[PDB]
């Protein structure tokens, strides 16, 4: 019953940065958090980032730890990813997830159809 | 009779962030209200009293504020010292006292996945007369994660105890042990034991398993 | 110096009684008003009693009114808590602070020099020796990488026990893990360790695992399956 | 041409006479004599300044005497040192006032008399180099090529005042600018005072109302809470401040205790008795320290509304000749009655300082 927006994404240059966003369609995800994955050619899916309810904190993965930043106006429904420093090994397509509980225990069963990051 | 709801029960932050504890009164207690550092293992010791003037010894980097009804702790430079659990108590009269729930700070770090592992029950433990079967959960950061004990696809809930350790000193990381403790004639009227783990750092959850 | 010392405190039925004794040294107990905060192990403070041995004012908190009685000798600078009829949500590290009198800045520090706390355990179990189990690793586990094994300690009353990988050589990677309570009244307690998996069959693995209220010393050798 | 004459003999005699009797009246009256009403004598000694030099100014222009071009300069931007002088001692009394309500002891102590005499050369210092300003290099010498040469022309506001100095420089920053942080330090007092007013009334309605339900009580329950009702706002209370103020507190919070005591032990006619004990503190001390608490924050939401007039007051006299200056930089056209207009109501402030302090301030009219 949810689809998940995906926005974003294309060819980007050694060092650049792109804005990434992804918008929940039906349902609020103010009082849910929301999760982004990577999906690198020839590998598995790969844990990005998450971004908690309000202030509590935004929990990055050691990859992309201080070059990324997650982050949501709850108001509008869509969660933000500010991707900074860009190499040419993130030419991984980022999908996004519904937490799907409260407690933060990782219930990502509403997923997103993926953007396509590339990078020369 | 008076409440004291604390808005954060976990809090992630590292050396030099600036983090925010807010406590909510349920009436008004004027500005008698207390604020409590304990180290684990250790007494709790007095920061704010009054709910802005210092306690003295206490460093600088803590300080008090008060809003009508609501109370906040706020730590600006904060220091490896500074990681332990927060209560805010009011202290409107002698027999009126009441402590918040505690705002544990831990460190912040970058998520990894856990190393899940399942251990069937010894030889050992099977004559004894019950059947214990532990999954482990190694390595793992953010503290929230799930277990499921499915049992022939069958959630085998209510009997089966988690223990957490408190975080790493080298690499800030928590373990979980999650025990399924059975008899053994229900132990042996099944085969297939599953641990499946939820994580949000797993896109999907890890079921390790084994057979008899 | 100024300090606040517990004692009394220790292994009682249900249904018992125990008493605690709050030793003051610095300062004296008709000055400041003496409390007693327990602490549930893995819960929150909770005010108990309160006493003012000048004005001879006690009160109780509802959980523990009319089976906590408390009292304060001036001669011997010590506040005494009564304990009967004990259940078992009483299992808690009781712990002593002081507070001042109106009016002034003493009244406004409440609690600021606290005792050390005292642990009463509430509990109908009896001392049990402890019951020592091997986590066998798996032989069709994780090849190459890090491979976890460990022994599971499952049946003590007794909270502290000390689990040794190697009589202490093997500290890389051990995670013990905090006793939890069973229904039976008795702790169990896993404790872990991931090794190579290149090392798991050319060095041994012993579980020195050591309970003291019971005198035990089991070396468990954990074995591949 | 005689109608502004006699407007502006009119204006600037008012003016001299009204602000020399403003300093008089300071000055003989002992209680106006605290730094507000210091920055009132800097403010009137302006006023008179304005008036000394409209008087000539006037007709001087409108009989279009030749006057060196220096010279005219020199009597607008005197104009406008004296004028910036008014806005500075009113953002000065702003200020003050802030810090009154803002920090009770604190200001008193922190501001001292050298301090004060300080602050008023500060003052006077910025309005001399903002109002000399067009006199530095910024008159019409700067840029205009056929203004650069002349040299005893009749004298006129077109001729040597910067309309572009006077919309950005003197308007923008130092007209607007002051005035908007003025107006938002009025509407913070405002707000301040009104809650310090009403936590006084409801910390006073707390202890009336809970007096009365313990009057009518019949078991400790109800009796306990009433009480913590009580000691939260005597709490609150007290912090409202020589020593006399909190030492009445004091007894009332222990005897607050001394039927807390009582109530937690289930004696619900004791406790009450306790509690009659205290409507003798209420009388005693509570009747005489709100009512004076109140009365001096009534009187100082009452000073700083009088003084909100003369900022308003102020606001309605250069905002509309403003907005004529603004279409002159923005190369429209003015038609001449209403620009003089807008420079008899930019002089009408001068006028208006005295009769608010008759009208406002008691202490002025018997003077
Ligand atoms: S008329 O011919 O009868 C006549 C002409 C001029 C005057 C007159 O009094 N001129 C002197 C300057 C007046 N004046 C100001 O005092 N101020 C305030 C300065 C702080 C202005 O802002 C003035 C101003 N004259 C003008 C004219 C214009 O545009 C034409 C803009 C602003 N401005 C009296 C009678």
């Amino acid at each position: 019953q949810v689809q998940l927006q995906e926005s974003g994404g294309g060819l980007v240059q050694p060092g650049g940065s792109l804005r990434l966003s992804c918008a929940a369609s039906g349902r609020t995800i103010s009082r849910y958090a929301m999760s982004w994955f990577r999906q690198a050619p020839g590998k598995e899916r790969e844990f990005v980032a998450v971004a908690r309810r309000s202030g509590d904190g935004a929990f990055y993965a050691d990859s992309v730890q201080g070059r990324f930043t997650v982050s949501r106006d709850d108001a509008k429904n869509t969660v933000y990813l500010q991707m900074n420093s860009l190499k040419p090994e993130d030419t991984a397509v980022y999908y996004c997830a519904i937490d799907s509980d409260t407690f933060y225990s990782g219930s990502y069963d509403y997923w997103g159809q993926g953007t396509q990051v590339t990078v020369s | 009779d008076i409440q004291m709801t604390q808005s954060p029960s976990s809090l992630s932050a590292s050396v030099g962030d600036r983090v925010t504890i807010t406590c909510r009164a349920s009436q008004s207690v004027s500005s008698a209200v207390a604020w409590y550092q304990q180290k684990p293992g250790k007494a709790p010791k007095l920061l704010i009293y009054s709910a802005s003037s210092l306690y003295s010894g206490v460093p600088s980097r803590f300080s008090g504020s008060r809003s009508g009804t609501d109370f906040t702790l706020t730590i600006s430079s904060l220091q490896p010292e500074d990681f332990a659990t927060y209560y805010c108590q009011q202290y409107l009269y002698y027999s009126l006292v009441t402590f918040g729930q505690g705002t544990k700070v831990e460190i912040k770090r970058t998520v990894a996945a856990p190393s899940v592992f399942i251990f069937p029950p010894s030889d050992s433990q099977l004559k004894s007369g019950t059947a214990s079967v532990v999954c482990l959960l190694n390595n793992f950061y953010p503290r929230e994660a799930k277990v499921q004990w499915k049992v022939d696809n069958a959630l085998q809930s209510g009997n089966s105890q988690e223990s957490v350790t408190e975080q790493d000193s080298k690499d800030s990381t928590y373990s979980l042990s999650s025990t399924l403790t059975l008899s053994k004639a229900d132990y042996e009227k099944h085969k297939v034991y599953a641990c499946e783990v939820t994580h949000q750092g797993l896109s999907s959850p890890v079921t390790k398993s084994f057979n008899r | 110096e100024v300090q606040l010392v517990e004692s009394g405190g220790g292994l009682v039925q249900p249904g018992g009684s125990l008493r605690l004794s709050c030793a003051a040294s610095g300062f004296n107990v008709v000055d400041f008003s003496l409390h007693w905060v327990r602490q549930a192990p893995g819960k929150g403070l909770e005010w108990v009693a309160y006493i003012s041995s000048s004005s001879g004012s006690t009160s109780y908190a509802d959980s523990v009114k009319g089976r906590f009685t408390i009292s304060a000798d001036t001669s011997k600078n010590t506040a005494y808590l009564q304990m009967n009829s004990l259940r078992a949500e009483d299992t808690a590290v009781y712990y002593c602070a002081r507070w001042g009198y109106w009016p002034g800045e003493p009244w406004w520090k409440a609690f600021d020099y606290w005792g050390q706390g005292t642990l009463v355990t509430v509990s109908s179990a009896s001392t049990k020796g402890p019951s020592v189990f091997p986590l066998a690793p798996s032989s069709k586990s994780t090849s190459g990488g890090t491979a976890a094994l460990g022994c599971l300690v499952k049946d003590y009353f007794p909270e502290p026990v000390t689990v040794s990988w190697n009589s202490g050589a093997l500290t890389s990677g051990v995670h013990t893990f905090p006793a939890v309570l069973q229904s039976s009244g008795l702790y169990s307690l896993s404790s872990v360790v991931t090794v190579p998996s290149s090392s798991l069959g050319t060095q041994t693995y012993i579980c020195n695992v050591n309970h003291k209220p019971s005198n035990t010393k089991v070396d468990k050798k954990v074995e591949p399956k | 041409n005689v109608t502004y004459i006699t407007m502006e003999i009119f204006i600037g005699l008012c003016a001299i006479v009204g602000n020399v009797l403003v300093i008089c009246v300071v000055k003989l009256n002992p209680s106006l004599q605290t730094t507000t009403f210091y920055f009132i004598v800097s403010l009137a000694l302006a006023d008179i300044a304005v008036g000394v030099l409209v008087m000539p100014l006037a007709i001087v222009v409108s009989l279009g005497i030749t006057i060196h071009f220096y010279s005219c300069l020199f009597m607008t931007c005197l104009l406008l040192i004296f004028t910036h002088a008014r806005i500075m001692s009113l953002l000065a009394i702003a200020v003050d006032r802030y810090l009154r309500v803002k920090l009770t002891v604190r200001y008193k102590r922190v501001t001292t008399h050298r301090r004060i005499w300080l602050a008023l050369g500060l003052c006077w210092l910025v309005s001399f180099l903002v109002g000399l300003t067009p006199m530095f290099g910024w008159n019409m010498k700067l840029t205009s090529e056929y203004h650069r040469a002349v040299t005893f022309l009749s004298c006129q506001f077109v001729s040597v005042m910067r309309m572009d100095y006077m919309v950005y420089f003197s308007f923008l920053t130092w007209i607007f600018i002051p005035l908007v942080v003025m107006c938002a330090i009025y509407l913070d007092i405002f707000y301040i005072i009104r809650n310090k007013l009403a936590d006084l009334e409801d910390n006073w309605e707390t202890l009336n109302d809970n007096l009365k339900v313990i009057e009518k009580a019949d078991n400790a329950a109800q009796v306990k809470d009433a009480l913590t009702k009580m000691r939260a706002a005597a709490l609150d209370a007290q912090k409202a401040t020589m020593k006399d103020f909190r030492h009445g507190f004091d007894i009332l919070v222990g005897q607050i205790d001394d039927a807390l005591k009582l109530a937690n032990e289930g004696k619900v006619k004791e406790a009450q008795a306790a509690a009659e004990q205290l409507k003798t503190t209420r009388n005693a001390y509570i009747q005489k320290y709100l009512e004076r608490a109140r009365s001096t924050l009534q009187r100082e939401f009452k000073t700083a509304k009088s003084l909100f007039l003369v900022l308003f007051l102020f606001a309605l006299s250069w905002l509309p000749l403003s907005i004529i200056n603004c279409i002159i930089y923005f190369n429209g056209e003015v038609p001449q009655l209403v620009l003089y207009m807008g420079i008899l109501l930019s002089h009408a402030n001068s006028m208006m300082n005295p009769i608010v302090y008759a009208y406002k301030i008691k202490k002025f009219k018997e003077t």
